């Protein structure tokens, strides 16, 4: 990222819901990458921390930030069967046909991994 | 199903050394970055600490960290290579580079305190003094590949093969074979997997502010199940 984009992604990663809250009220930015293109909201996406999840939502995250690998928050929300950050992430304008480089929806994750619930609301 | 997959719930500092010979010509490379196994991800940076590397950044990608590949929820029982953690395991590889040489690989990977380290040894036969490898043909990029895994009961470990595709910069492929196992140092338990593959992607960059010759390297792996009409 940035001073503040570095500690935002590690924050986020580390599931630091209070330290994420601080960043972004110091005016950290909330689409921040790394080196792959991974923004906050990726990698909250990714361990299933709903609350860093919605807060950087509420500060302006791109929902359907892609990735170098054209993972989606979508995507590592359905990787993991996180149904309430799916729902929410949705409920967001999360894009259900975005493709990653492998030609795959969030949908298709859902069913490679089986799970029924996920399938159902990705549709 | 390990307490190994639980060293890996976070992003994990990584330490790479190689040394190598290759007809010859002797040179050591170290690495360094970060892995996050849940992402399926690697972020690090390599130095020719000899001087210039006598063979092709990508020709080495391979050899220069499974233990980072993601795999999934309902296949987490398939993971060898994070069960064997903190011991670690050795990989060893024959790489045949068609119409050329070979390199002959053997790596101890394991954790070191919090850090998780591939120490390796390279040795290679047999290129061509104009070939791709000696004569610096092949472009610096990377494809993407199938890692086939197998259980190996016997050795208490796994057998893989895939075949890498390096361009060539006419425009024509150069294919590397590659042959591997791998075993566990410790004694204790591993789990040993039913037949499945990673599927691979990376990006070769260089680093604007390091004046070695270095190769930086994003790599991003995901497990998977064979499914049906694949073979």
């Amino acid at each position: 990222g940035s001073d503040l984009g570095k500690k935002l992604l590690e924050a986020a990663r580390a599931g630091q819901g209070d330290e994420v809250r601080i960043l972004m009220a110091n005016g950290a930015d909330v689409n921040a990458e790394d080196l792959h293109g991974s923004t906050p909201l990726h990698l909250a996406a990714l361990i299933g921390h709903l609350e860093i999840v919605e807060v950087l939502l509420k500060y302006g995250a791109d929902v359907n930030a892609s990735d170098m690998w054209g993972n989606t928050p979508l995507h590592l929300a359905a990787w993991s069967g996180h149904l309430e950050i799916v729902e929410v992430l949705l409920k967001n304008g999360a894009d259900v046909n975005a493709q990653d480089k492998f030609g795959k929806t969030a949908f298709d994750i859902s069913i490679d991994n089986g799970n029924e619930d996920l399938a159902e609301i990705l549709q | 199903v390990s307490k190994g997959e639980e060293l890996f719930t976070g992003v994990v500092p990584i330490l790479v050394e190689l040394d190598g010979d290759v007809n010859g010509h002797k040179f050591s490379v170290s690495g360094e970055g970060e892995g996050d196994a849940t992402y399926g991800k690697l972020t690090l940076k390599f130095i020719c600490t000899t001087g210039k590397l006598p063979v092709p950044w990508p020709t080495l990608v391979t050899t220069l960290v499974q233990c980072f590949s993601r795999y999934p929820d309902h296949m987490k029982q398939h993971d060898f290579f994070k069960s064997a953690m903190p011991e670690g395991y050795v990989q060893e590889r024959t790489i045949f580079f068609k119409d050329d040489g070979n390199y002959k690989t053997r790596a101890e990977v394991k954790f070191e305190g919090d850090t998780l380290v591939n120490r390796i040894e390279l040795k290679g036969i047999d290129f061509k003094e104009d070939g791709n490898i000696l004569g610096h043909k092949l472009e610096y990029n990377y494809n993407s590949h199938n890692v086939y895994i197998m259980a190996d009961k016997q050795k208490n470990g796994i057998k893989v093969n895939f075949k890498i595709r390096h361009n060539i910069e006419d425009g024509s492929v150069q294919l590397a074979d590659h042959y591997q196992q791998n075993t566990p140092i410790g004694d204790g338990p591993v789990l040993l997997p039913d037949n499945h593959y990673l599927s691979t992607q990376s990006a070769l960059s260089k680093d604007p502010n390091e004046k070695r010759d270095h190769m930086v390297l994003l790599e991003f792996v995901t497990a998977a199940g064979i499914t049906l009409g694949m073979d």
